[PDB]
């Protein structure tokens, strides 16, 4: 806290509920009690309590919806720390506030008493800050790739951790760019962005630093394997979802969104800004290396049949 | 020799001269002894031997030039076994064909008697198979580089030491030659395209087997599964004491190309070199098809 005298005070504070974000164990424990939130809105959304049980509650009521449902309940939705995707049985769940606003933990963005708006479209639903779409590569086999929008994941990418190094900084940079062919490589202007930036950092700097704090970061990407073939390793030879394990050899046959979805989730895909960006791209490669030096460089861009 | 049942025999002769090529020494010898016609050939066409000499050997008077100008003599040529370059202190040389004719060095294609015929043009002097041209950089450096007829470069690695060979040991042959090919060749669009392209279709763990020339020149530098171009830039640049400035080459795109009209009068970049080059991909795409289920580069998008 700052102090009337120029400098700065640190206070000291006490108090009973609420999680410390940094706890050994918030990820852990935030699962458990939402999974127990989601349980219960399901119980009341299908008629086993209501605002009656609230007073005196019908707990013989509540054990036995568990020994008679709870295992598949626990099926029917994904939870991850605070973060849940549910399917309940019907569309009650919509209505049924009572419990979740009575333990506290209520909506954002929504009417405290408003329905609960849901979705009917899976491609739609979003989960751990993303959606997920399905991709049919040309041999026939189906992807499913996480996205997110443009603009949020090159912004996070601008943004400098100063005291930062040229080199520490092109190697934050490479992080960021091999993430984006892991994960975004669908998206257009990334896979463009993202092979730029590994065209102009040099083979041999591993890259160093935070790209995301989302706990289903693989960070599969901070090697300085070929990006190919972590590519391969986790979307085919790792991926316990493809029955079929040949391998692709080429970006050229890494599939893409369709062009719609991709202006839509904010691609530049269009503009004379986007199409003069990607011809005078290299340009701005050859700068970054006679920023960085008489380094080894390796000609990533081209490998789009370009 | 073949014999007349339907098998064949082995015969044992003798001889005293002539040279067996396989001897441990044969290069060094024949490189030896070669200086020396060379030596000889010369001091005929200077003045200090005559036809005269056959008979009475004017030996102080060659024992003399060995004195007074052997050590300024020896730099003005350059011998390889039995091929040469001779720089003489001038024209006579080309008469001076006794003795060269006397020790038996008959000269190939031209008439015993026949005037040599020379060369002002130091670009144009043949020396081991090859030509040397003088190739000046973007980056103003110049480099000196070997060259040899397209055809005959590429007839030599389209053909195969045998039969009962796999798909898999054709491929690695193939390799050598495209990696020599950009080692001391990437001057000629052709071979720089196809070299590529030979390195594009086939896998990046097969390391390269078998002899892509006999030349006592041949680094053998390309044998390698090392990036090309780090080679490229090692013999090139870095280990070469004619390079005075060693800053690396960073891309292909960056390594020259002789002069255009001096490429296609060097035997095709014609009206099927159009289309060859321009759907060259779909050859790599079948051989690699053929070798299967490997790891492979792309190399020819970086030419653009
Ligand atoms: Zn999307
Ligand atoms: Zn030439």
């Amino acid at each position: 806290r700052p102090s009337r005298d120029g400098g700065c005070v640190m206070d000291v504070i006490t108090r009973r509920d609420q999680r410390g974000s940094g706890q050994v164990v918030t990820y852990a424990l935030n699962t458990l009690t939402n999974i127990k939130v989601q349980l219960i809105r399901m119980m009341e959304g299908e008629g086993v309590i209501e605002a009656s049980d609230a007073h005196n509650p019908r707990l013989l009521r509540v054990e036995r919806w568990l020994r008679d449902h709870g295992e598949e309940r626990l099926g029917r939705m994904l939870v991850s720390g605070d973060d849940c995707v549910v399917r309940p049985v019907d569309d009650r769940f919509s209505r049924a506030l009572y419990f979740l606003n009575d333990m506290a933990k209520t909506r954002k963005d929504i009417g405290e008493w408003e329905h609960s708006v849901g979705f009917s479209n899976w491609e739609e639903v979003p989960f751990c800050s993303h959606h997920f779409h399905e991709l049919v590569m040309k041999d026939g086999r189906a992807l499913i790739v996480p996205c997110r929008d443009q603009d949020e994941l090159v912004g996070r990418a601008r943004v400098s951790p100063c005291g930062w190094s040229v080199r520490e900084t092109a190697c934050l940079s490479k992080a960021y760019g091999q993430m984006w062919l892991l994960s975004y490589f669908h998206r257009r202007d990334l896979r463009t962005l993202g092979l730029a930036i590994c065209s102009a950092v040099p083979i041999d700097w591993v890259p160093t630093g935070r790209t995301t704090w989302s706990i289903h970061a693989s960070g599969a990407w901070m090697t300085t394997e070929d990006m190919l073939d972590v590519w391969n390793r986790v979307w085919i030879l790792d991926n316990p979802f493809m029955h079929s394990k040949e391998k692709i050899v080429e970006w050229r046959d890494v599939p893409y969104l369709p062009k719609s979805h991709d202006m839509l989730c904010s691609s530049l895909v269009g503009r004379k800004e986007r199409a003069e960006w990607a011809k005078n791209i290299w340009g701005a490669v050859e700068k970054v290396r006679k920023m960085i030096g008489q380094e080894k460089f390796k000609d990533y861009l081209s490998c789009m049949d370009r | 020799r073949p014999s007349r049942d339907g098998g064949c025999v082995m015969d044992v002769i003798t001889r005293r001269d002539q040279r067996g090529s396989g001897q441990v020494v044969t290069y060094a010898l024949n490189t030896l002894t070669n200086i020396k016609v060379q030596l000889i050939r010369m001091m005929e066409g200077e003045g200090v031997i005559e036809a005269s000499d056959a008979h009475n050997p004017r030996l102080l008077r060659v024992e003399r030039w060995l004195r007074d100008h052997g050590e300024e003599r020896l730099g003005r040529m350059l011998v390889s076994g039995d091929d040469c370059v001779v720089r003489p202190v001038d024209d006579r040389f080309s008469r001076a064909l006794y003795f060269l004719n006397d020790m038996a060095k008959t000269r190939k294609d031209i008439g015993e008697w026949e005037h040599s015929v020379g060369f002002s043009n130091w670009e144009e002097v043949p020396f081991c198979s090859h030509h040397f041209h003088e190739l000046v950089m973007k980056d103003g450096r110049a480099l000196i580089v070997p060259c040899r007829d397209q055809d005959e470069l590429v007839g030599r690695a389209r053909v195969s030491p045998g039969c009962g060979w796999s798909v898999r040991e054709t491929a690695c042959l193939s390799k050598a030659y495209g990696q020599m090919w950009l080692l001391s060749y990437f001057h000629r669009r052709d071979l720089r395209t196809l070299g590529l392209a030979i390195c594009s279709a086939v896998p990046i763990d097969w390391v390269p087997t078998g002899r892509t020339t006999w030349s006592i020149h041949a680094s053998g530098a390309w044998m390698t599964t090392e990036d090309m171009l780090d080679v490229w830039n090692r013999v090139w640049i870095l280990d070469n004491p004619f390079m005075h400035s060693k800053e690396k080459i960073v891309e292909w795109r960056d390594v020259p190309y002789l002069p255009k009209s001096h490429d296609m009068l060097c035997s095709l970049v014609r009206k099927e070199r159009a289309e060859w080059a321009k759907n060259i991909w779909g050859a790599v795409e079948k051989v690699r098809k053929m070798i299967g289920q490997e790891k492979f580069k792309d190399y020819l998008s970086c030419m653009d």
